[PDB]
């Protein structure tokens, strides 16, 4: 576990010389294009099972109600 | 062709850049808003104070005596 | 088999892939390969010369500052990335070659890892 | 003293109410799945039974009971109870004010529960708050910061 | 402003640093405190000859 | 764009 | 030490508004 | 800039008294909260506190 | 730098060891919000142990007094609904913020060498989490406890050539009775103090190599100690959740728990829907997916004994899933797959919710049968995409 | 040596601390059966934990249920007397070997620099051990156990201004009732593990600053490994204690205690002689001497404040007794004094034990107020004895 120098030049500036939170909203849409784009794979793959599923469930238990219901 | 780390250090210059990418700069000429920071502080502080006061006492007034006791007193 | 993006357009899209994602950090695909992991990469990074592994950490640290920082490197940096342009395999594939005629021939150990 | 109870033992309630023991009623609104819904409708709701269902004798149909018949006649019948401050006592009037009562004796914390709630969430929000710029203050000398490093590729 | 820089070489033996306030003006008043200030957080040498 | 082995001192070793 | 003296008792004063903001005893406090 | 400045230099050169003032507004702030959340309750939900039904004192 | 007299109080030895492991380990920079679900599930534990205390000032044990026993609390005690409601809510917290834990370790891939202790023994504390939230569950002596206890303890005669001695043994009798009771009370008490020493092996062995991060590379070049950098990090992580814990103890304390509980238990009559709490259920759900139960039973065990073996597989030289688009794809698939299991273990065993629970069982198996061979193929991915 | 292949096991991270601190820590050569005696406190600690955990799992702490659920261990359980005799006796000889325990660090003045932390977590242990024992002798809900429970915690109201608000909060509603004995059990269960704790950190600081030997010198020159020198000098005390408690369990399991506490407590009679378990007996004689009970704390928490104090005195160069003479005879009468304030504590307060006691609780702080004079003529020795 030891250290592993680089030999960089970092310039860094106090935490009372520059604004705090406007970075938070700043470039906002940006933001959201990367967040929506780079991810969409990932959120079809979360969820398009589940909903898959579920809808798959209540067709089958409709059917089988319909069916069964005389 | 030297390398990048060895011209910065040989050349000391006034017009430093930083990164402000999440971190919008102040102009050069500015105060620091240093007692804004703690006040902002001072009122999270206000709050975490309230909360731990609101922990103790529940607990140690839990221990304490119950309702069923206080009816059986006469 | 063996698929390469020439004759597989499955692999040309998983090679695109990380080649976009590498470019984007600025680290080639063999920073990648963690000393702590295998022991055999300690060893080979132990045999490269040292301006290769000062590179190396320089562009690691290049890419773990850009992550905290939330940002990707620069177009113009972005398009001179070059990944996949391979400093290591070479050498990891002698030191485990010599790892397994050691092991293959009495022999023991140069290294072991430590329980844990 | 607690209130008082109407049979010695469940065996003494099952044998004056025919084998069915009627249940507590102190956490009937936590008991039941959608408690207060469920003990509303099941006392205004007693419907007559649809065509083809005869339910065995001595039980009364209960759409919302579970098994379709249960062991309590309509005990909500209308004009059974005179109020005491001036309320035509109607079935409906009743069912809502014994769901009322209920769920008051199943959850007699709601008020100081849900006032402490309230009062904690905000606080508790402007904490957040202060917290993010405390953290967003402590990082902003890393996060701006700007480092050469004599490397391209 | 107040702000660093940081020039790692670790080739080097020994590490060199200066922390600095903002002192006085010529004509402040409080120049000949801050000189005061100064000499009584006076230099140390691993030559000298006050040693501890 | 990207730059041949022949720069880069860490690419030519 | 007149510092000392001055902070100490500062010290005291806020450890005693804690534990009477922590106990409230405005009740008890007939005096 | 400048009142904060200000109450900074009034608060916020002894750690002592930076602690007593954040005591003093955290029960302040609390006693405050307190208030409002009940005013709050008492404008949504009137007519239905135990001191307002019409027959609250004649079971005997 | 001779010591010859005091620096730093930080730095004397009756404060040298947590100087060094609490304010001076040096941490990834990158580290991102996910880090702080390890640092919370701790807050979590004592949340759960102090509450537990103060209750236990309070309940009985008898098989005659439990349930009013916790009414007393309920009503009596004052500020004792607090007390009960933290309690419940708590361990569903806990169980929430240690899934999510185990999910960024699985998605980094943090079980890769060389913290294979580390996964171990997060695998061992979980079996003590789900031991403790059971014989927790079965104290308040309400319906479902009973019957939970009855149902699960019996599943342990599934073992061939001991079964029904063990049982009978860990009842205490011929039933769940008032000894079951009093063994799970004492036994619930002890678990979570072996569960502090767990945690603290954890952390030691996480510490010997130190925590990775999003990218998974080597990350000795820029550190930066813990605190103050990730201590506020860690703030803002609590503060959240002490927000969203808030929400469930004041205005939905009871949409996590099962209503059937506030019936006092009772052995001649069964309820309806014997299904243990959210937590349990994806395990419960594979448990019935599986027929002919002692089946079932070496299902469960197979499901730790994967996760056991997850940290020992093949080469897989880069671990983050960020540089892994299969592996990335595979790990949404199995986390999906776990929700809809989870959501399967809450349903009737009936059709078609049998056949839904036999594919997923098995998609949750091809998950760990399948990653190493995601290694062992992309071990040779350098040579096919060089530009040479 | 660079650890390239790893030589062995002891030597590697997963047992190296451990390798460090119980096989490889150099221990002085001369140590005599004492230091046995420490380590033995520790295994009457853990047999003290394992018991109660397994008497805990049959205990009632209902007011109704406690004294039938105990005569219940005794007779239905399988070998359940055992385990209830071997935690009472238990009990007693925990405390008999933590009374060795002190007496030594006393003779052999173990309290000197640079051991003063060690000595005060000393002081804490033995404070829990206090706490610990008494709670846990009022669950068992006898005469004796009620109305001991009764007395020491209505002292409690001594303090001036909130005596009689702290002695209603924590009897928990004007008596010692059902409240009390919820309460005593929660806090039984859960005291031992902070006990655990205590005695961790007393162990890693004197790990810290190493072992004081018989000599009282300097003994860094011949010193050997704990294993296995110690380990089997520490094997011959453990098998000479299982010895005496075997002694004690099966043949006079009786003797230690009170006959009162078969009795279920009733709070109409009082019985005529209350007093606490034999080693509470000299605190509870030196509070009973000093009357003005006020006073009885207040010479209490006095006691206890000697006993923080010692540590910290200015001279003290010679530390052993065996070069000390005064002081090892100072060291006799304090014992002799200590035992026969013991025995006072179970008489009457009928004369003359009320002088005997207001002597000897005197000459017990004299001891304490008379070992820095020593010290300061001592250090005065050196230049009047010279010979030449
Ligand atoms: C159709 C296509 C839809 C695409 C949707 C994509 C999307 O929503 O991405 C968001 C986001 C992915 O955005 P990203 O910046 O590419 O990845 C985030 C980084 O990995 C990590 O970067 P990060 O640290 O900024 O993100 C971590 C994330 C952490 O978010 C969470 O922990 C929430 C988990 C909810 C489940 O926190 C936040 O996003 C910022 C708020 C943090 C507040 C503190 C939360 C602590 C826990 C609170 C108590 C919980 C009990 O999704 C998730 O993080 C999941
Ligand atoms: C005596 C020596 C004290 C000392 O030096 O402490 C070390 C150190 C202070 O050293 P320092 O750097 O000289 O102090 C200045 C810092 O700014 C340290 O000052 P600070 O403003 O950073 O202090 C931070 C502190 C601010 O608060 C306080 O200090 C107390 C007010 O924050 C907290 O206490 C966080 C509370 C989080 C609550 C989480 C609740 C979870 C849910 C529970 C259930 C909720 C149901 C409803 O204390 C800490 O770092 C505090 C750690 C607290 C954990
Ligand atoms: C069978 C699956 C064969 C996959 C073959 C390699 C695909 C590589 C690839 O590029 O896939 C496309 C995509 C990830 O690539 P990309 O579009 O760069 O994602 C980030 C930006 N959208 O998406 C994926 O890689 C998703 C892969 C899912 C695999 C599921 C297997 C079951
Ligand atoms: C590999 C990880 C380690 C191995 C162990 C497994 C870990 C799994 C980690 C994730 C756990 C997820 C748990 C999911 C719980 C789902 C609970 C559930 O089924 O809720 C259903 C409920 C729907 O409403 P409800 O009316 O109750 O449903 C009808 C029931 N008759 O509510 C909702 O639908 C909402
Ligand atoms: C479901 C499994 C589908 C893939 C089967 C083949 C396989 O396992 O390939 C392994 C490799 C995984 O690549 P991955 O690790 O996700 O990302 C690169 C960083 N090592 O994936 C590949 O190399 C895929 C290349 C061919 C495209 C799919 C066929
Ligand atoms: C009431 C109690 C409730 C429970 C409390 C927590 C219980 C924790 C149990 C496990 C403790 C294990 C020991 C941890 C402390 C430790 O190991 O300290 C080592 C240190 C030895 O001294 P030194 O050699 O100077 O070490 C520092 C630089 N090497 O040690 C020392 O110098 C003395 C340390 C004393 C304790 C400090 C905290
Ligand atoms: C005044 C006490 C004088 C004193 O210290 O006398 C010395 C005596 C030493 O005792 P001891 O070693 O047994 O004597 C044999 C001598 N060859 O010391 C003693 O006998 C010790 C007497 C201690 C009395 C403490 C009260
Ligand atoms: C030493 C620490 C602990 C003690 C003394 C303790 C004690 C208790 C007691 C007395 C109860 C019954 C009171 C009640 O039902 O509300 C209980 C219930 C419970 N405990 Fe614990 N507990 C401890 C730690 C934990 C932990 C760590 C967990 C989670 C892993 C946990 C999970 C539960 C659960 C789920 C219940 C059932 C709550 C309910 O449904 O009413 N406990 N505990
Ligand atoms: C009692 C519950 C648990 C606690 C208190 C706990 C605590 C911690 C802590 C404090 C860390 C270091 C901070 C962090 O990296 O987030 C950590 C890391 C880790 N834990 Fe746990 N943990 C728990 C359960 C688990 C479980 C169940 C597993 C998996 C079986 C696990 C696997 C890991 C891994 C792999 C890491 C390394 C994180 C990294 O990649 O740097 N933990 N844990
Ligand atoms: C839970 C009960 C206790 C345990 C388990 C315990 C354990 C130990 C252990 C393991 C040692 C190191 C081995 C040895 O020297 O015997 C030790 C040493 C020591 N203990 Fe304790 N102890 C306990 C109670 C006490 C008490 C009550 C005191 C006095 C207040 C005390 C004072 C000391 C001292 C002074 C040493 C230094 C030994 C020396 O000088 O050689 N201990 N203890
Ligand atoms: C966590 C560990 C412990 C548990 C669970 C525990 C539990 C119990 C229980 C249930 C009883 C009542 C059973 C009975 O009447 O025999 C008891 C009695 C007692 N315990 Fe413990 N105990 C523990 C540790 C200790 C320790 C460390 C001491 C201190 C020496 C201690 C001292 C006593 C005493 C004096 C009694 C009364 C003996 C008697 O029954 O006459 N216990 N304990």
């Amino acid at each position: 576990k030891q250290i592993v120098p680089v030999k960089s030049v970092i310039y860094a500036l106090s935490p009372f010389q520059q604004k705090v939170m406007t970075g938070l909203w700043k470039d906002l849409p940006t933001k959201i294009h990367h967040k929506v784009s780079e991810n969409w794979i990932s959120a079809t793959l979360l969820l398009g099972p589940l909903v898959g599923t579920y809808a798959y469930v209540q067709n089958y238990l409709e059917k089988e109600k319909l069916h069964h219901r005389y | 062709e030297i390398p990048a780390t060895v011209a910065a250090v040989k050349n000391p210059s006034s017009k430093i850049i930083y990164d402000e990418h999440n971190h919008e700069r102040f102009p050069p000429g500015d105060p620091s808003k240093r007692a804004f920071a703690y006040f902002v502080l001072t009122g999270g502080r206000f709050v975490y104070a309230s909360l731990i006061r609101l922990l103790v006492l529940k607990f140690v007034l839990s221990m304490s005596a119950s309702k069923d006791v206080l009816a059986l007193a006469s | 088999s063996f698929l390469d993006p020439k004759k597989n357009w499955l692999a040309a899209q998983h090679m695109k892939s990380l080649v976009k994602r590498l470019s984007k950090y600025g680290l080639r695909y063999d920073d990648l390969y963690d000393p702590y992991y295998d022991l055999d990469v300690k060893e080979a990074l132990n045999r490269l010369p040292k301006e290769v592994v000062d590179a190396r950490h320089a562009r690691l640290k290049r890419a773990i500052d850009l992550s905290m920082k939330h940002e990707y490197l620069p177009e113009d940096l972005q398009a001179m990335q070059t990944p996949f342009r391979g400093y290591l395999q070479d050498m990891l594939a002698l030191v485990k070659r010599e790892r397994a005629e050691r092991e293959a021939l009495g022999g023991l150990p140069l290294y072991q890892r430590s329980i844990p | 003293d607690r209130f008082p109870q109407p049979y010695a033992n469940e065996a003494a309630a099952r044998f004056a109410n025919g084998g069915a023991y009627p249940p507590d009623l102190s956490l009937i609104t936590k008991a039941r799945h959608n408690g207060q819904n469920y003990v509303f409708s099941l006392l205004t709701g007693y419907r007559d039974p649809p065509a083809g269902v005869s339910i065995r004798e001595g039980l009364h149909y209960n759409p919302y009971f579970p098994g379709g018949a249960i062991a309590m006649p309509k005990m909500l019948n209308d004009g059974a109870v005179e109020y005491e401050d001036g309320t035509p006592a109607t079935e409906a009037q009743m069912g809502k004010d014994v769901v009322s009562f209920l769920s008051w004796a199943a959850e007699p914390e709601m008020e100081e529960r849900k006032l402490m709630g309230f009062k904690w969430i905000f606080v508790l929000s402007l904490a957040l708050l202060q917290a993010a710029y405390y953290r967003r203050l402590r990082w902003s000398v890393l996060k701006s910061r700007k480092l050469v490093l004599d490397v391209v590729n | 402003t107040g702000s660093e820089v940081r020039m790692l070489d670790d080739d080097i033996p020994l590490a060199q640093f200066a922390v600095a306030f903002e002192g006085a003006s010529w004509k402040d008043p409080d120049s000949i405190a801050l000189m005061v200030m100064q000499a009584m957080l006076g230099s140390w040498n691993k030559t000298a000859g006050g040693g501890k | 764009a990207p730059p041949p082995p022949t720069a880069m001192i860490y690419d030519r070793a | 030490q007149p510092a000392d003296v001055k902070a100490a008792a500062m010290w005291g004063v806020a450890a005693a508004t804690g534990g009477l903001y922590l106990v409230q005893v405005s009740i008890l406090v007939l005096p | 800039g400048g009142i904060f400045e200000s109450l900074y230099k009034v608060v916020m050169r002894r750690n002592s008294v930076y602690v007593t003032f954040v005591i003093a507004g955290a029960f302040l702030g609390e006693r405050a909260v307190d208030y409002g959340i009940h005013k709050l309750w008492e404008a949504n939900n009137v007519g239905k506190r135990y001191e307002d039904i019409p027959v609250l004192g004649q079971k005997l | 730098t001779i010591r010859n007299q005091r620096f730093s109080l930080l730095k004397e030895p009756i404060s040298s060891t947590l100087n060094q492991h609490l304010i001076d380990y040096p941490t990834p920079s990158n580290l991102s919000y996910w880090w702080g679900f390890g640092s919370l599930a701790g807050i979590c534990l004592v949340i759960q142990i102090v509450t537990g205390v103060f209750l236990a000032m309070h309940y009985t044990p008898h098989v005659d007094l439990a349930f009013n026993s916790v009414e007393h609390v309920m009503r009596d005690v004052e500020g004792g609904w607090l007390l009960r409601y933290m309690h419940a809510n708590g361990a569903s917290m806990f169980f929430i913020v240690v899934y999510l834990h185990i999910f960024r370790g699985l998605y980094y891939a943090s079980y890769s060498s060389p913290r294979e202790f580390v996964w171990c023994l997060g695998v061992v504390i979980f079996l003590l989490m789900i031991v403790t939230a059971f014989t927790g569950y079965v104290l308040p002596w309400g319906q479902m406890s009973f019957w939970g206890a009855t149902v699960i303890t019996s599943l342990a005669s599934a073992i061939p050539v001991v079964g029904d001695t063990i049982v009978t043994w860990l009842w205490g009798g011929f039933s769940v009775d008032n000894a079951t009771l009093n063994r799970f009370f004492s036994l619930h008490y002890l678990l979570p103090f072996l569960l502090v020493g767990a945690s603290l092996l954890h952390l030691a062995a996480l510490h010997q190599y130190g925590s990775n991060n999003p990218l998974g590379v080597h990350s000795e070049m820029d550190q930066i100690s813990f605190y103050p950098y990730f201590y506020v990090k860690d703030l803002v992580g609590w503060v959240a959740f002490a927000i969203f814990f808030s929400i469930w103890i004041f205005y939905a304390p009871n949409v996590l728990g099962h209503p059937d509980n506030y019936i006092p238990a009772n052995p001649m009559s069964t309820p309806p829907h014997i299904v243990p709490e959210w937590y349990f259920l994806p395990i419960y759900a594979i448990l019935r997916s599986i027929p002919d139960k002692s089946g079932g039973v070496a299902a469960i065990a197979l499901v730790f004994i994967c996760l056991l073996a997850l940290p020992f597989f093949k080469s897989m030289y880069v671990r983050s899933s960020s540089f892994r688009p299969i592996y990335q794809g595979i790990f949404w698939l199995l986390l999906a797959d776990c929700l809809l299991l989870g959501w399967i273990g809450c349903q009737p065993v009936e059709a078609p919710f049998v056949t839904i629970g036999q594919i997923s069982s098995f998609v949750f198996f091809l998950f760990f049968a399948i990653t190493p061979i995601l290694g062992r193929v992309g071990r040779g991915i350098p040579n096919s995409y060089t530009t040479d």
